């Protein structure tokens, strides 16, 4: 009786800890081997959830990068377009066409092509010296000549076609710009579209948070099981003393 | 604890009450219930205090975004909320900067 | 085309780097309205595919860059890219380097998997011991008590 009594409290605390740990799970444990397979299932769920979480995070990061790219000063290639714009007494072409209608925006964007984002500089000789210096700039920088406040439409070999525009960029060379959707020009409702991107990313962030919480919960369950087994295995699944002591 | 003498139980209870003193400093109703609970001739008050804890812990659940009636199971939901609010804080900081 | 001038050719061509050498230009205009899946800024040039004459640019070479009079009141500045569209030569060594990195990752994964296998085996041995010899584990020798 005294030996069983001495053994008792350890066994009782072990039983209570094990019952709490198992009930926290949907399963009830019955063996050390069974605990090991539960650990294996925990590892499987963890290695899965982490992959989904990372995939969602990559999608998320792409979404915020896209949202930022449309931010300032007027959503464009502002990484270097900024310095390229204020360093010279010019104005962004996209900003110049900032207020164009959503309907004329695609037409003008197709008409202007890769030069939509160009910078208006009436001289073209201010950039002539600095050209050699420019090593950190978009692989294709675009500049146009005219009055930034009242620039006259760039003369083009344009040829409008159904929802598109052909153009002769140089002798024997044509660029065919199909009417884009949600264009560069007309950057007033494009702010509304980056708001729509924020709305879209809201659900992505919600799902990422759920996945991260699941990962944390699985990690904490695994750590609790580890601590358990550290303190617990010696008496796990052993016979009940209380009944023996009463008998 | 069924196999531990009363003196050690008194000692653990004393230490736990000392901790509760600091823990419940802010609250007034829980503090008053605790201040009542130490009379040795009214044991049920202690039990009541526990209820008063859980009860209180339930009303302040802010069930608008939480559901678990048991506060012990709401720690996960608060952790979810902290993670979500950290994300929202990052977003807000970026927006303010721009 | 040579690796040396390939970045130069890419910088000179710009977005027109990706283009089709159609010496007629007559199959496009009727089909132009018929092109919908084509890239939005489709680029087409007139030249002989057998001997494509050098494309027309008013090109000035800056240090690791070029300036071309793309059109009236339009001067375009470009820099030299890497892995240019021209002179690909299948760029097979880049594929090989990527394969080397992937194979190194696979080898590392194999080694880690073997280590995990060994650790699992040791765990199962420990579990087996504690399942069958835990009760008498570390306890004293009964032979002395028996002799006493």
């Amino acid at each position: 009786i005294q030996s069983l009594t001495a053994r008792a409290p350890v066994w009782l605390a072990a039983q209570d800890t094990l019952n709490q740990l198992c009930e926290q799970s949907g399963e009830t444990l019955a063996s050390s081997n069974d605990v090991t397979e539960y650990m294996q299932q925990l590892l499987e769920r963890e290695r899965e959830a982490t992959v989904e979480r990372d995939e969602v995070a990559a999608q998320k990061r792409e979404l915020e990068k896209q949202i930022e790219r449309l931010s300032q000063p007027s959503g464009a290639e502002d990484s270097r377009m900024i310095a390229l714009a204020e360093r010279f007494g010019g104005v962004l072409l996209s900003e110049i066409y900032d207020d164009i209608t959503i309907d004329d925006a695609p037409y003008f964007s197709a008409l202007y092509g890769p030069a939509r984002h160009g910078i208006v500089v009436p001289d073209l000789s201010l950039v002539r010296p600095h050209l050699e210096t420019l090593e950190d700039c978009p692989e294709d920088l675009y500049l146009i000549e005219g009055d930034p406040q009242s620039f006259d439409d760039s003369v083009f070999n344009a040829e409008e076609q159904t929802n598109a525009v052909l153009v002769k960029s140089s002798d024997r060379q044509w660029r065919y710009s199909r009417y884009p959707e949600l264009p560069l020009f007309g950057r007033a409702a494009r702010e509304n579209r980056l708001e729509a991107l924020n709305l879209e990313r809201d659900a992505l962030a919600e799902r990422y948070a759920t996945l991260s919480f699941d990962v944390q919960k699985i990690q904490r369950a695994h750590q609790a099981f580890s601590q358990f087994v550290g303190k617990h295995l010696s008496v796990a699944f052993d016979t009940d003393p209380e009944a023996e002591i009463r008998e | 604890l069924a196999y531990m003498e009363g003196g050690a139980l008194r000692s653990m209870s004393d230490k736990a009450l000392g901790a509760l003193r600091l823990a419940v400093a802010d609250n007034e109703h829980l503090r008053d219930a605790l201040r009542l609970s130490e009379d040795p001739k009214r044991p049920e008050r202690k039990v009541q205090f526990f209820i008063a804890v859980y009860q209180h812990l339930r009303e302040r659940i802010r069930q608008d975004i939480i559901r678990t009636d048991d506060p012990v199971d709401a720690i996960e939901q608060m952790e979810i909320e902290l993670a979500r609010l950290t994300e929202e804080l990052t977003a807000r900081e970026q927006k303010l900067a721009i």
